């Protein structure tokens, strides 16, 4: 049917402006039946309604973010955007763009994009193999030292999904993130690591 | 503003059990309430709209009831794929707000983990640091203890753990422990062992390797 | 006296809303035979057909309309006008035809401070939804059961101004008002009294 997808930078320096764009496919944004809405999720704040915009131009903002908030529509490209200025670490969250039907439901959500507010700089990951030291066997990859989140890991370009475990990232004492993905195996095995904030893609073949 | 309080904050139940969670509004919000399901790593999914109506495509085991201030969300027969956090949301007046969420997990039979230890790669050793990984695969319950031993010396404070969310098929967990050492310190010792302690193990299991071998 | 058609019927055939060009067909009109649409085209204009924005003082043409057989759908209103006094003398919305076969009255995303439907006394069939009005008051006071004519007609006053926000600016019903609610602050805005 209709799908929403977010786009924008995953790292925003403090006191600067966060910009995100939602592209609506399979339909138009110029309908009187839907509120084009932004929603964010973070620990400490949970799910939070940021605001929406109607195709008449009318907007409604959460008073907790109103002073720094701007939501606009570009019906030409069937898009609507989010602008949040003077950001701090309290604005680091996952941001969803949502279709809010006027009947009263968030019935279509985007996949969500991670936005980190930090004065630190972007660093691409190092990918190291996880192989045993010479009946179920296990192998994997180690995505080491990257910033910020997230990192996508797939095996054999998505062809291998059975028995895959990609653990949540941990924050090391250096301020950099690190995770590992593993596969259990009873043939080439390649992990596909993608770190979009640094434009880093790696295909690590494990033997 | 309207405050949405959910109860309980988390629960665990067996497959087939009846699960009931509560959403309580600080004001009368009529039936202006929706229920959402957020599975691990996914955006929330609409299940119930207008407090009582099942969204098309949602299984019939989910239902909702209530008006005014007190609302209830019910799963008639809990299934393994229902592992998620469930949120309630009001749209009475501005601004809109969600509840704190209720985490729902599956209680299953005890399952012992499969343990694997991975030596650091020579590629990483050239960088001056060594990472030793221990993998605990498909176990229940979630509680598990990982003990690192480097030449029978118990390691503490130099390892980090990471645990997956509950599997949506077999309701198990997986855990990875990363021991971080400098390259120089890694060359000083020979035996690197990972000892795990779990309810499903009659005695702790140890996987180990010798450096260079 | 005489009646006129709604949007999409008669003089408004092949038209989507009430713009600054077809409002002249509502002069001396007392009854609408169908649904009228007030879309954002009416006040932002139309770049395609060069229709200028409808003047906010020109909405007083609809003051002679008191009967609507279809549904009343408002999704745009002048930022100058703080109420719907263009329909000040509207008395009945039959709702024979409904938006999506559900709604007979819809007020979506306006800056109005009140509804101002002082003469509305009956909504025969259809649900009433009022969403996205950040400045609107006096809505939750109205007893909509007095207007409904069919059992099952629902009222969705959602995403609107808070109860205390209207109470903070003293924008509530008059002291002489009946518990059934009001369309504004004035004593004449009451739906009933003793």
């Amino acid at each position: 049917q209709v799908q929403l997808q977010e786009s924008g930078p995953g790292l925003v320096k403090p006191s600067e402006t966060l910009s995100l764009t939602c592209t609506v496919s399979g339909g138009s944004v110029s309908s009187g039946d839907y509120y084009w809405t932004w929603i964010r999720q973070s620990p400490g704040k949970g799910l939070e309604w940021i605001g929406h915009i109607y195709y008449s131009g009318n907007t409604n903002y959460n008073p907790s973010l109103k002073s720094r908030l701007t939501i606009s529509i570009d019906t030409s490209k069937t898009q609507f955007s989010l602008k949040l200025s003077s950001v701090t670490a309290a604005d680091t969250a996952i941001y969803y763009c949502v279709r809010d039907r006027v009947t009263g439901a968030f019935d279509i959500w985007g996949q969500g994009t991670m936005v980190t507010v930090s004065s630190a700089s972007t660093k691409g990951p190092s990918v190291f193999p996880l192989a045993p030291c010479s009946s179920t066997a296990a192998l994997g990859c180690l995505v080491k030292d990257y910033f910020p989140e997230p990192v996508t890991v797939s095996w054999n370009s998505g062809a291998l999904t059975s028995g895959v475990h990609t653990f949540p990232a941990v924050l090391q004492s250096s301020g950099l993130y690190s995770l590992s993905s593993v596969v259990t195996v009873p043939q080439t095995y390649t992990c596909n690591v993608d770190h979009k904030p640094s434009n880093t893609k790696v295909d690590k073949t494990v033997e | 503003d309207i405050q949405m309080t959910q109860s309980p904050s988390s629960l665990s139940a067996s497959v087939g059990d009846r699960v009931t969670i509560t959403c309580q509004a600080s004001q009368d919000i009529s039936n202006y309430l929706n229920w959402y399901q957020q599975k691990p790593g996914k955006a929330p999914k609409l299940l119930i709209y207008d407090a009582s109506n099942l969204e098309t495509g949602v299984p019939s085991r989910f239902s909702g009831s209530g008006s005014g201030t007190d609302f209830t969300f019910t799963i008639s027969s809990l299934q393994p794929e229902d592992i998620a956090t469930y949120f309630c949301q009001h749209f009475d007046h501005l601004p809109l707000a969600f509840g704190g969420g209720t985490k729902v997990e599956i209680k299953r039979t005890v399952a012992a983990p499969s343990v694997f230890i991975f030596p650091p790669s020579d590629e990483q050793l050239k960088s001056g640091t060594a990472s030793v990984v221990c993998l605990l695969n498909n176990f229940y319950p979630r509680e598990a203890k990982v003990q690192w031993k480097v030449d029978n010396a118990l390691q503490s404070g130099n390892s980090q753990e990471s645990v997956t969310e509950q599997d949506s098929k077999d309701s198990t967990y997986s855990l990875s422990s990363t021991l971080t050492l400098s390259k120089a310190d890694y060359e000083k010792h020979k035996v690197y062992a990972c000892e795990v302690t779990h309810q499903g193990l009659s005695s702790p299991v140890t996987k180990s390797f010798n450096r260079g071998e | 006296k005489k009646v006129c058609n709604g949007i999409g019927i008669g003089e408004f055939k092949d038209s989507l809303s009430i713009d600054a060009t077809n409002i002249k067909h509502f002069k001396n009109c007392t009854s609408i035979s169908g649904d009228l649409h007030i879309l954002p085209v009416a006040f932002r204009g139309d770049s395609f057909t060069h229709t200028p924005p409808l003047d906010p003082q020109e909405l007083d043409i609809l003051k002679t309309v008191k009967e609507i057989t279809g549904f009343l759908l408002i999704q745009a209103w002048p930022e100058n006008r703080t109420d719907l006094h263009a329909f000040e003398n509207l008395e009945i919305i039959r709702g024979r035809t409904k938006q999506h076969g559900q709604f007979s009255l819809a007020v979506v995303s306006l800056d109005i401070t009140s509804l101002g439907l002082r003469s509305l006394k009956e909504i025969s069939d259809g649900d009433v939804i009022i969403s996205g009005n950040k400045n609107l008051c006096y809505a939750n006071t109205i007893n909509w059961k007095k207007l409904f004519g069919t059992s099952g007609q629902k009222t969705k006053i959602i995403r609107n101004r808070g109860e205390n926000s209207c109470k903070a600016t003293g924008q509530v019903c008059h002291a002489l008002c009946s518990p059934e609610g009001c369309w504004g602050p004035e004593p004449r805005d009451c739906v009933s009294h003793h």
